[PDB]
């Protein structure tokens, strides 16, 4: 026997195996088994998606529409908002302008109940493509670490934003030269009687974010700002005008670019203490035209769940297969006595 | 002319002949590369793959690597050379086992025969082959061992007749007996062409002074094989492949399988699925980068024209959407096929262990054409037969007499006339007492089977005599003898020694006269000389030529004996009848002078001596009739059976004579006795077509019944398929031979052998195999779509140039239904599979260019990208291919009707194909609109207010289709193996621990740098592990309650044989 095949479990095909079946006495417990603990977990995520209490004003069109002298109402589309209690004053704008050509819409809604969780404050931007293939990666890795890239071994991501007049742009490419500059500002100031709600712009970004940007190590005397960054730095860049991104979390925060063209971006935040109940105002100095876009962009505020916000679609996919297989578990169960 | 000097090897060197080498390899080193890419690029996915890296060279398209895609289509391109190159290595080194054979060569220097090896011939050299090793080439004979000059060469490789030829020297030039006087002779040999006609040739050797003429009484082919001789002395005149019967051999050529050739109408099917969905996105791009040229800005985009922009981001869409035609199954397409012929030449039932033999896969891209065969065309002798004849039964005096008595027929009913069985034992009883009345005629029987042959005997040193018969019928009637007690011993001339093993006393007989055999006389008649005195004719023939010559007044059993000519011929056994008379001295000292009348006659003896010997047989008394047994190999009748429950027509192609075809035919069961055989023998162009058209006139005459199909059966000359193999009636004969249950065709040439299976093949869609032994049927093997050869035998030319090579016939039934049909539904499932898993995925891609506005931004990472065809989703392509048995061995051979679902193609077809695709454009659709709901604003996380960007959410893409693509195959699964238990749920596993290892150790590297907060997004958040559970399970409910619906109130006809697999 030399040239004869060893006698074994693996070489001749005999190899220990169970075989699965989808007898009615295993197919139909399943499930059974599925739709009672899909429904616990479907009614529990729509309770959590339920209990987040938020308010969003859309101030776009507030260069138009709005009243320069007194506090007018905003309309039905533009708000929307959830809150545990009814509101009894609906939100109101006015447009408030500045020594030079510097408008700021000044929203003032009602809060009708103590939100006892921490609060939030994004911008919602619509039709804004940060996920644009030509967008997403049109940066410079290593200006963000902060060493002085020369101008030929810059990245060429930058297509027509790497430099300007034999200069380098600092912030190179798209996703910095393109950043949103609404200025909200840093408090809630409280309006009749109510007290003024602090919130805080330090920890938005990632923890990675505030690791790797980092300040930059050029004299201002090679460098030049990004073409739509002229009006915040005339003149260039000096050494006492230059932006350090490590402490410039609104910039870390523009950078890590989105997955779809509605997007948040955290921008304010209180989590030591609670708002209180009462009529506020937002200031929000209007810097970025949404004619550059096409779309809305918006002031949210918003609390955090489970799930992170007001958000029914996970519940209602739990809730889905718990219907179809408790669906399907009656249709096979009226075919396996009336058919058989 | 072929001028061959006789004893110079550097004169015929001149005209540079082929050498001595038979090499069966597809490649050599110069046409490796002409044929193997010729096999690669008619594969439409190594074309497409060809023309997407021609796209990466135009500079601006995409910004991955311009040598990613032509660097892995060289990779796929390296592993389908080696495995090409490791078969034709094992190809190659059994070649070296026929080249380096022993051989002598006569030398002139050395003056005696020096041994070498069979490479070393040349044309033109003197060699000698020894007693029982196979001739080296086409040789001439010119002396040999014998007293004329004659000897005996087994001819059961280059045909398949069963008897020996007698192959002569010339007198002229069988002088040259000693070895030291060979180089006294100085000539030419003028010979003919190389042809393929064996019996057939023409030559001219000079010899010293004058011309000596050749025939093929004196050419040995090199298929043959002497016997019964010393030694002979030849002249090598055709060497290599230029001898008759491999000239028409060739390479191992590409042979496509017909599941090879569904992918390339599948690739079809999913390359204009590509270019919709390209011609959508880049029209997509072209309508909105200039309706909403106010609102994007903010990218800074040329807007060189409508034209230029179109015509560049269609190659963009080209690159991003190439990924769906996978690149990673046509190796495990290759490497499934290996490691599947791996397994089929390790089992032990597939072993022969008598000559060691076990099977081999040569040819590991046709393991799934086994699980489809429609037909099949055998060969007789040798894969059939065991090429053994053995005396079986005697009827003699009435009765009938068989050792080994089946139940069946025992009891002798005593019907009138005796009919029935009775032992050979009770045969010699009769013998010994002389009351009875059978016993004058059974020694007189039992003389005949021991004096009136022609076998010269020859005694060993163990003194276990061997006999030399010129028939292998003559020579198991001596044994017939032998054993029952008649002992044939020493043959001088002109007297016959028979040695008596009833009385122990040595006889003796003298031969007066044999009448030699003619296939014109069918007859064989010897007159004796006793030591009596007296002179009695003994007589064996035919029972259709001697029956008319008898005494009927004389002799009483003639009726007993027809009807056991009857029930004989039920079996399918070779019978003689026996016939004797008692002459007289008058009269034969007159038919001395009639044999001294043939004796006048040197011009006419075919018609002048057998006649004259006819005079003496003008009457007879009969003996009996015996029967010769054709030995048929081991399980040889329970497979031909067998593969007919199977839907697979059985046709057998032989060289043997028409009348032993029917025989073996009848014995296997393939032929029945109640059976309407068609015999077309005629021998002109249009009595093939007069026959043909009223044998199918007298088919559409009547109504086929449902059992007048099973009782129909053809059979073909080989000068009647010369003409019916013609364009004109290619079809009458075709249209014939599918109504009728089983075809054998006889005497067959090597070519007819090819043309008939190359005239099925192109007239039906149907697959066909081919198995044989011995270089007859070569050509047979190499134009089937499967060639199976038979191996463990000298002479194994058909076990080199085929595909399979087994021990014997009856491993077919386990190859076909057991290892054929597992392995059709293995390749059939892991491809399509394979297909599917690769849409599941890179079509989320497409759903995406309707949120990116037309750009054509991945979701993933590319390197995370390139894991899933390498690391994750490899396994269960492998596991499904190699390891799955979706009906058990014990219940595929139980149940023949099974053949069937592969024999129809009920696992791989277009229409199947198209609901793998289907099903994969639905797992895609839950996974990117079940993510971009949850996904919403980023707004998914519970870290601080931070949110989950990009490439936070490509990964809950991404690993959400992995769960389903390996949840598709948990379903598909038949078998759980502790395989299968690794492969699986050890993928998952496997990238569950692979991610956080990946993602928080290379991009401190520089490599993938989108993962720097990742895993503190995804996995740190808890809406990742929640939609890594329902998203899933969504889009698995819908194969989970069809698999249920489908096995339980519409099930298939292997749906019940699983359950009589799981519940029995
Ligand atoms: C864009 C250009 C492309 C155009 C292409 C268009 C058309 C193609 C042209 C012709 C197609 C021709 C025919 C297509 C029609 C039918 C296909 C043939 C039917 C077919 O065998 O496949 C089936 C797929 O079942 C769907 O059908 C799958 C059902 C799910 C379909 C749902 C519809 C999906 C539509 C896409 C959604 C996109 C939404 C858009 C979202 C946009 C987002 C912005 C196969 O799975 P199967 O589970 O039944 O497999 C069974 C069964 O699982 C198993 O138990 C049995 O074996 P065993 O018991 O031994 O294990 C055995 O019966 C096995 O076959
Ligand atoms: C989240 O919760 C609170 C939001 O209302 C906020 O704390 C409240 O706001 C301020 C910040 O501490 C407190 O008011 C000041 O308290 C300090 C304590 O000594 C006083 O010095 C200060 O007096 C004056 O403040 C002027 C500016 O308003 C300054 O110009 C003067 O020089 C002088 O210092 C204020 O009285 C208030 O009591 C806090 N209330 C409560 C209930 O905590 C949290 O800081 C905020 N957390 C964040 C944003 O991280
Ligand atoms: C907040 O963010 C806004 C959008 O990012 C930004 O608005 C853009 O600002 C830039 C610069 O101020 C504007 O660009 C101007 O374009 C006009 C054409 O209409 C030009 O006259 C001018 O470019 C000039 O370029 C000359 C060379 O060709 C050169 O002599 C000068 O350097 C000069 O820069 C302006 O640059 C742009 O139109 C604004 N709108 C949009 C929709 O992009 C806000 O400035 C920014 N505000 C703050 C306070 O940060
Ligand atoms: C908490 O809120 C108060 C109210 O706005 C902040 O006080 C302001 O501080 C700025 C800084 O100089 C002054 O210009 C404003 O006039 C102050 N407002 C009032 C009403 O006094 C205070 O700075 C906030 N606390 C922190 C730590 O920022
Ligand atoms: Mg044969």
């Amino acid at each position: 026997t030399s040239k004869k095949p060893p006698n074994t479990a693996f070489r001749q095909q005999r190899l220990k195996a169970w075989q699965p079946i989808l007898s009615p006495q295993s197919v139909l417990p399943l499930l059974i088994f599925v739709a009672c603990i899909f429904t616990p977990i479907g009614i529990g995520l729509i309770v959590s998606a339920t209990k987040v209490q938020d308010l969003t004003i859309d101030y776009s069109h507030c260069d138009t529409k709005a009243s320069t002298t007194a506090f007018e109402d905003i309309p039905k589309k533009y708000i929307k908002y959830h809150f545990k209690s009814k509101v009894e004053n609906k939100p109101q704008w006015r447009l408030t302008e500045n020594e030079n050509g510097e408008q700021s819409c000044e929203l003032q809604f009602e809060i009708p109940n103590d939100i006892k969780k921490s609060i939030f404050i994004y911008y919602k931007i619509t039709n804004f493509y940060q996920n644009h293939r030509r967008y997403v990666q049109s940066f410079d890795t290593k200006q963000i670490l902060g060493e002085p890239i020369k101008k030929d071994d810059l990245d060429t991501s930058c297509s027509p934003i790497r430099s300007r007049e034999d200069k380098i742009i600092y912030p190179c490419g798209l996703i910095a030269n393109s950043m949103f500059n609404d200025t909200f500002s840093q408090v809630l100031s409280g309006i009749d009687d109510t007290e003024d709600y602090n919130l805080t712009n330090k920890h938005i970004s990632w923890s990675i974010d505030r690791h790797r940007f980092k300040t930059t190590k050029y004299n201002a005397s090679d460098i030049v700002p990004p073409p739509n960054w002229m009006k915040k730095y005339p003149d260039g860049y000096t050494d006492e005008n230059l932006p350090d991104i490590h402490t410039w979390e609104e910039f870390q925060v523009w950078m890590r670019t989105a997955a779809f063209p509605k997007f948040y971006k955290l921008t304010l935040k209180n989590e030591s203490a609670s708002l209180p109940k009462g009529k506020y105002q937002m200031n929000i100095e209007l810097n970025y035209p949404i004619s550059l876009f096409g779309g809305t962009k918006s002031f949210v505020l918003t609390t955090n769940g489970a799930i992170g916000g007001r958000n029914m679609s996970l519940g209602v996919l739990y809730l889905i297969v718990a219907g179809l297989c408790a669906l399907f578990g009656i249709i096979f169960l009226v075919k396996l006595i009336f058919q058989p | 002319p072929r001028v061959i000097h006789i004893n110079d090897s550097l004169a015929n060197s001149s005209f540079g002949y082929s050498d001595n080498h038979i090499s069966t390899t597809k490649y050599n080193f110069a046409t490796f590369l002409p044929k193997f890419l010729f096999q690669e690029f008619s594969k439409y996915a190594n074309l497409f793959f060809l023309c997407t890296s021609a796209i990466q060279q135009v500079p601006h398209v995409s910004p991955t690597n311009r040598y990613t895609t032509i660097g892995t289509l060289l990779v796929v391109l390296i592993v389908s050379a080696m495995k090409e190159c490791i078969e034709d290595i094992k190809r190659a080194n059994s070649d070296k086992e026929l080249n380096n054979s022993t051989a002598e060569i006569f030398s002139e220097a050395h003056d005696d025969f020096v041994e070498k090896r069979w490479i070393d011939i040349r044309v033109g050299d003197i060699i000698r082959v020894k007693s029982e090793e196979p001739i080296p080439a086409d040789t001439i004979i010119l002396s040999s061992s014998e007293p004329e000059g004659l000897c005996y060469i087994e001819t059961a490789n280059l045909d398949g007749e069963t008897n020996l030829k007698i192959k002569q020297s010339r007198v002229e030039t069988a002088k040259f007996i000693d070895v030291k006087t060979l180089k006294n002779m100085n000539g030419k040999v003028v010979s003919e062409q190389p042809n393929s006609s064996l019996y057939t040739y023409e030559g001219t050797m000079t010899l010293n002074d004058r011309q000596i003429p050749l025939s093929p009484d004196q050419m040995i082919l090199r298929g043959a094989t002497l016997r019964n001789t010393a030694w002979i002395f030849g002249l090598v005149i055709f060497t290599g492949h230029e001898t008759k019967l491999l000239r028409n051999a060739t390479a191992t050529p590409i042979k496509r399988t017909a599941v090879e050739k569904i992918i390339n109408r599948q690739i079809i099917a999913l390359f204009t699925v590509l270019i919709v969905l390209i011609l959508i996105s880049s029209i997509g791009n072209v309508i909105m980068s200039t309706a909403d040229a106010k609102h994007l800005s903010y990218l800074y985009l040329e807007g060189t024209n409508k034209a230029g922009l179109f015509f560049k981001d269609f190659l963009t869409f080209w690159i991003l959407f190439s990924n769906l035609v996978p690149i990673s199954l046509f190796v495990t397409v290759e490497l499934i096929k290996y490691y599947q012929a791996f397994m089929i030449g390790s089992d032990l039932d597939l072993y022969y262990e008598k000559t060691d033999t076990p099977t081999v896969v040569r040819t590991s891209s046709l393991v799934e054409e086994l699980g489809q065969i429609e037909y099949i065309f055998s060969d007789k002798t040798g894969t059939l037969t065991r090429n053994i004849m053995e005396f079986k039964s005697c009827s003699i005096a009435g009765h009938c007499y068989i050792d080994k008595i089946p139940e069946d027929k025992t009891a002798t009913v005593e019907d009138g006339i005796e009919v029935g069985y009775r032992k050979f034992d009770d045969l010699k009883k009769k013998l010994n007492d002389p009351s009875d009345e059978d016993s004058p005629i059974i020694n007189d029987f039992l003389t005949l089977l021991a004096t009136c042959h022609t076998v010269i005997p020859e005694f060993q040193s163990d003194g276990s005599i061997k006999y030399q018969a010129a028939s292998p019928d003559e020579g198991a009637l001596v044994q017939g003898g032998a054993d029952l007690g008649y002992k044939f011993i020493i043959r001088k001339p002109n007297s016959v020694t028979v040695l008596l093993e009833e009385t122990g006393e040595e006889k003796e007989y003298q031969l007066l006269n044999i009448c030699e055999f003619n296939s014109t006389r069918k007859r064989m008649s010897a007159i004796f000389r006793f030591p009596d005195g007296s002179i009695k004719l003994f007589c064996k023939g035919a029972d259709t030529v001697i029956l008319e010559r008898l005494d009927d007044e004389a002799n009483q059993y003639v009726e007993a004996t027809m009807r056991h000519l009857e029930d004989y011929a039920s079996e399918g056994l070779r019978t003689l009848c026996l016939a004797m008379r008692d002459i007289s001295e008058g009269e034969y000292e007159e038919w001395n002078s009639i044999y001294n009348e043939a004796a006048t006659t040197l011009d006419n003896r075919a018609e002048k001596l057998d006649e004259a010997a006819n005079l003496i047989e003008k009457n007879l008394i009969l003996i009996g009739a015996t029967a010769i047994e054709d030995k048929l190999q081991d399980g040889v009748p329970e497979t031909i059976h067998t593969l007919q429950e199977a839907g697979i027509k059985i046709w057998v192609l032989t060289g043997d004579r028409q009348e032993t075809a029917i025989n073996i035919g009848m014995s296997c069961r393939l032929l029945s006795e109640d059976m309407n055989l068609l015999i077309i023998n005629e021998e002109t162009r249009d009595d093939t077509e007069r026959n043909l058209l009223e044998k199918i006139n007298a088919l559409n005459e009547h109504q086929l019944s449902t059992h007048d199909m099973n009782t129909l059966a053809l059979v073909i000359d080989g000068k009647s398929l010369g003409f019916a193999l013609e364009p004109e009636l290619e079809d009458y004969l075709l249209t014939v031979a599918k109504l009728c249950k089983a075809v054998i065709c006889c005497r067959v040439s090597p070519l007819q052998k090819a043309l008939v299976v190359k005239m099925v093949k192109r007239k039906s869609s149907s697959l066909l195999l081919a198995i044989g032994d011995g270089a007859n049927d070569v050509s047979m093997i190499q134009a089937a779509h499967v060639g199976v050869g038979i191996s463990g035998m000298e002479g194994m030319q058909a076990a080199r140039s085929a595909d399979i090579a087994v021990g014997q016939f009856k491993f077919l039934k386990k190859l076909l239904l057991v290892h054929g049909s597992w392995s059709y539904q293995r390749i059939s499932v892991a491809i399509l599979y394979s297909f599917y898993k690769n849409t599941a995925l890179y079509m989320t891609q497409f759903w995406y260019v309707f949120a990116n506005a037309f750009s054509g931004q991945s979701i993933m990472e590319s390197w995370t990208m390139s894991f899933y065809n390498l690391f994750f989703t490899v396994w269960p392509p492998f596991v499904i291919g190699v390891f799955d048995q979706f009906v058990s061995s014990r219940l595929l051979e139980r149940y023949p009707q099974l053949y069937k679902l592969g024999q129809k193609g009920q696992f791989f077809s277009v229409y199947i194909f198209w609901g793998w695709i289907i099903n994969g454009f639905f797992h895609s659709a839950i996974v990117f609109i079940g993510t971009i709901l949850i996904y919403r604003y980023g707004f998914a996380l519970n870290m601080h207010g931070e949110l989950a960007d990009h490439w936070s959410w490509g990964v809950t893409v991404y690993t959400t289709s992995v769960i389903i693509v390996l949840g598709k195959a948990a379903l598909v699964t038949n078998q759980w193996t502790k395989f299968t238990l690794i492969a699986i749920p050890g993928s998952l596993l496997f990238w569950l621990i692979f991610f956080p290892i990946y993602a928080s150790i290379f991009p401190h590297a520089n490599i993938s740098r989108e993962y720097y907060g990742v895993v503190k997004h995804t996995y740190g958040s808890g809406v990742f592990w929640l939609t890594l559970i329902v998203l899933p399970i969504f889009a698995l409910v819908r194969d989970f309650l069809w698999k249920y619906y489908k096995r339980m109130y519409e099930p298939e006809t292997y749906h019940v044989i699983q359950e009589m697999q799981k519940y029995n």
